[PDB]
């Protein structure tokens, strides 16, 4: 059951109930299902103040649902729990019963934008755009790409850089434009947990259709190694060793490394280690003493100047000492 | 392997381990244990030195507690419980329900605040988990002795 | 009721045999 | 023991087996308490029968291994408890199906992880030559496709009939499918036996906005089968106006 | 099935008694009182009662054990953030058995007024997920102040309002 609040009161809807859209059942379901079934339309807003509607690429809604595995640190996805596939008959079913409740109730240019997954912290990464022109003339067309920080809740961050480039379109032709997009180039440095929306806007002539295609980018920091054996014995002093290699541009400064862990560490110490430059890779090494049974984690933290609260874990599994006289 | 970190010694988080739970109230017992050794075996255990009960009582070398009376402390013991409790390592709502864990956990506090060298930490262990005698096996004993841990 | 599981018949469709089986190989093929 | 199994009812499990009760004990659907264990998703009891001396490579009437059923039903414990306990990651079915083939025919994505981890062959064929990415096209299963392309299966593997991917996605009105197939190097223009291209598998079922996404794409409607029938023939003889005006606007 | 005491083994000076609750038993803290004939009422002591997943009669009965283990008595769980194409998994501590968890939820679940549907596991969510939302909108401020420990501090300054 889906724990819902409504700005109040809150209402468990089941979640077979948002997949086959039995919208009445609870009084959530609605909301539930239009927040995985949604569709978007981008309008382009001009200097004249006329609000224009442009082709746009499908941004799909609802996708990866995902919540921890059963008996693992394993990712499971249960987004066929909430969902049909897309494009099924029963997807199309339960959007036409839904658009009929809910009634009751109440060119020539191809813009295609690949982009990476991520975009490494202080790196960098190619982007790629293709036009693809169907008319049987040459077209002059405006390609606008941005790059804007977004909070996790949509709300726009800062505007990080922007491009405008001027292209010639042969008829009956495709083209493929790859830009690069720097770090360095951002005019101001992107907030703390906020992700990248890239964008790219083409307009031709005196059509009055945009076609406009926009992507989801998160910052990848650099990969914190945890080297711990996967079994340790109760009541005996453990070895973790932890790796952080710098791909920054810059050097790692005030940095702050601190270790905490349910049945292996009380609270948590917070330790210094040296700066770090670029391409140099840090090596710091803890010992400590497992006291509980079971299946613990060990949890590390790391804080400098460049990034803050880069945290990784690793799973021990602590053993009760050998029976002996 | 490569840096040994030092402590950062910050607080930052330190209200994030704050427990909201009421303590009780208890008229509680206390005991002390000395680091001794027996003279039958010349080993070194812990052995009762004298007991609180809101009146102290001592241990005497016989078998038998003393009569009970009102604790009375010197200068020294005072100036120097004070001396080595402001720059003591406390250890506040530890989550441990044995000797041995609590052993170790003081050990690696006292590691991270620079109490006691990492060399001594075995030492340590090594004496804080040894057998807890008391004024019943003190006869069966050839009686206890001061004693003093050394580096082997 | 809240006893159906004591029978035969319900244990069987309890226990979904046909879970067990490989149904079929789904070729659909295009041509009319 | 094999309803104790069902439910997961360790003491009364552990009771039989305390008793005499055969571990493998196989019926005439051959279905050991070992499969119905892995099929129900009970950890503990595939852990108990397994103690107790449970045999892992015993084939159903459908030859269905236990990692077979946990594979189908996205049990990702059971099924890493079996790999490390000898399980063939490459048995096959009756139909040929490997346990990546029901994991990716589950939307299994895990699952599927865990056998890519363990060796498993990503382009692993049934008897239809389908392989795993041919199940998730049919399936729709885009997040099972994508994991598998992103390890390197061929984008443009070919069934009995010529299909590829792309052709199974195009049918089944899968569009996210075909989008992922596309970016990862699958072939727009690639033909079947009977030489038909995605566009003609699409405009014969009526799917519109696959048409429209593939023409945007800069797909020829002027390719013909082994008929010489062209795209707009086959919408034609389907009565699909929309697709069919669409072709004609394009290029037709 | 209901409330039921028996002697299960027994002493000239001692009873070693096995006390049943009923499946559907309204939680929260109770008292224990014996009452013996002629005699005023005595207590025997508190004990807390929960709801049940591994009790088939419960309303909150859960299949699996591993299902068991992973939705109530694992502490450590993994919230999953970042974008769909990649997915950054952060370690997080629930903390559901720290020591004054129990306490702070059943004093928020103490403002709902209707303790005779507390048996229901229903009306318990959906009171302590509204209650936990107005919470959630009254303490939570505008923009290390992202550095986060677990559930089990932010469940502390959202009812105290201390940390």
């Amino acid at each position: 059951q889906i724990l819902h609040p409504s700005a109040g009161s809150c209402d468990l809807v089941p979640v077979r109930a948002v997949k086959e859209g039995t919208l009445g059942l609870t009084p959530a379901v609605s909301d539930l299902f239009a927040a995985i079934n949604a569709s978007c339309v981008v309008w382009k807003c001009c200097e004249d103040g006329t609000l224009e509607l442009t082709d746009s690429n499908t941004k799909y809604v609802g996708n990866n649902i995902s919540t921890k595995g059963v008996g693992s640190d394993r990712c499971e996805d249960i987004t066929q729990n909430y969902k049909y596939p897309e494009g099924s008959l029963q997807e199309k079913e339960v959007l036409e019963r839904v658009e009929k409740e809910k009634m009751e109730r109440e060119s020539p240019l191809y813009l295609l934008l690949k982009a990476p997954s991520s975009l490494p912290l202080r790196g960098d990464a190619q982007i790629s755009v293709t036009l693809v022109n169907h008319s049987e003339q040459e077209k002059a067309v405006q390609l606008a790409i941005g790059v804007q920080a977004v909070h996790y809740n949509g709300v726009l961050a800062a505007k990080l850089w922007r491009k405008k480039l001027h292209l010639t379109l042969s008829a009956n032709l495709e083209k493929i434009i790859t830009i690069g997009l720097f770090f360095s180039n951002f005019e101001r440095n992107p907030p703390e947990n906020t992700f990248l929306r890239l964008t790219a806007m083409a307009t031709h002539s005196e059509s009055n259709l945009s076609c406009f295609a926009q992507e989801d980018i998160a910052i990848c920091r650099p990969h914190l190694a945890i080297k711990m054996p996967e079994k340790a014995e109760q009541y005996q002093p453990l070895t973790a060793s932890v790796s952080l290699q710098n791909s920054l541009d810059a050097p790692m400064e005030d940095c702050v490394i601190s270790i905490l862990g349910r049945g292996l560490i009380h609270r948590e110490r917070s330790y210094r280690f040296r700066s770090v430059w670029p391409e140099n890779t840090m090596c710091a090494k803890f010992q400590f003493t497992p006291t509980h049974v079971g299946l613990q984690r060990l949890t590390v933290e790391v804080d400098c100047n460049m990034f803050q609260n880069l945290t990784n874990y690793k799973s021990v599994t602590v053993v009760a000492p050998e029976l002996s006289a | 392997q490569m840096e040994e970190p030092a402590a950062h010694d910050t607080e930052a988080t330190a209200t994030d381990y704050h427990t909201t739970s009421h303590p009780g109230t208890h008229k509680v017992y206390v005991e002390l244990q000395e680091l001794v050794m027996d003279e039958k075996n010349q080993e070194l255990r812990w052995m009762e030195a004298a007991r609180w009960v809101q009146l102290e009582e001592n241990l005497g070398e016989n078998g038998a507690w003393g009569r009970p009376h009102l604790s009375h402390l010197t200068f020294w013991s005072l100036l120097e419980l004070r001396r080595v409790f402001t720059k003591g390592t406390v250890l506040l709502d530890l989550q441990e329900t044995s000797l041995a864990g609590v052993a170790n956990q003081l050990l690696d506090r006292f590691i991270f605040e620079d109490q006691i060298r990492p060399q001594d930490r075995e030492e340590l262990l090594r004496a804080l988990l040894l057998k807890h005698s008391h004024a019943g096996e003190l006869e069966a004993l050839g009686g206890v002795k001061p004693a003093v841990l050394t580096r082997s | 009721e809240e006893l159906q599981d004591d029978y035969e018949d319900m244990m069987e469709e309890n226990l979904e045999q046909e879970e067990y089986e490989d149904p079929d190989i789904p070729e659909s093929q295009m041509e009319e | 023991l094999h309803i104790a199994a069902h439910y997961e009812n360790l003491n009364v499990a552990q009771l039989l087996l305390n008793r005499g009760a055969s571990v493998n004990f196989t019926p005439q659907n051959g279905i050991t308490p070992l499969h119905i264990a892995s099929r129900r998703g009970n950890v503990i009891m595939v852990r108990l029968l397994l103690d107790r001396g449970a045999q892992i490579e015993t084939k159903t009437k459908d030859e269905l291994t236990p990692l077979h059923c946990a594979a189908r039903n996205g049990h990702v414990r059971i099924s890493e408890i079996l790999l490390d306990h000898g399980a063939p990651i490459q048995a096959k079915t009756k139909n040929g199906l490997s346990p990546i083939h029901m994991a990716a025919q589950g939307d299994h994505l895990d699952c599927v992880r865990l056998l890519l981890q363990y060796d498993a062959e990503i382009d692993d064929i049934t008897l239809d030559h389908l392989t795993p990415l041919h199940v998730a096209a049919h399936c729709g299963h885009h997040r099972v496709a994508k994991v598998l392309l992103d390890k390197g299966a061929k984008p443009n593997s070919r069934a009995l009939n010529g299909f590829t991917p792309l052709h199974i996605a195009c049918k089944k009105n899968h569009v996210r499918v075909m989008e992922l197939l596309l970016k990862t190097g699958a072939s727009i223009d690639a033909v079947t036996e009977s030489g038909l291209t995605p566009l003609h598998v699409a405009s014969f079922m009526g799917h519109l906005p696959i048409v429209k996404n593939l023409l945007q794409r800069g797909a020829s409607p002027n390719v013909s089968n082994v008929k010489v029938e062209t795209p707009l023939h086959m919408a034609a003889r389907a009565g699909h106006t929309e697709v069919a005006k669409y072709l004609l606007q394009n290029k037709a | 099935k209901w409330w039921s005491a028996v002697v299960e083994e027994r002493d000239a000076q001692s009873w070693t008694i096995s006390v049943t609750t009923p499946a559907d038993a309204v939680i929260g803290h109770y008292s224990l009182l014996l009452q013996v004939s002629g005699r005023k009422q005595l207590l025997l002591g508190q004990f807390t009662l929960l709801f049940n997943p591994w009790n088939r009669e419960d309303a909150v009965f859960l299949k699996n054990e591993a299902q068991r283990m992973e939705y109530l008595l694992n502490q450590n769980g993994l919230i999953y953030l970042g974008t769909a194409d990649c997915i950054q998994a952060e370690s997080w501590d629930f903390g559901q058995f720290e020591g004054d968890v129990i306490d702070l939820s059943l004093r928020l679940l103490s403002k709902d007024k209707q303790v005779e549907k507390w048996s229901q596991p229903v009306h318990v969510a959906r009171v302590l997920g509204a209650l936990l939302h107005f919470l959630k909108e009254q303490r939570v401020l505008p923009t290390l102040l992202n550095k986060r420990r677990g559930s089990v501090p932010i469940l502390r300054q959202w009812l105290t309002g201390r940390g």
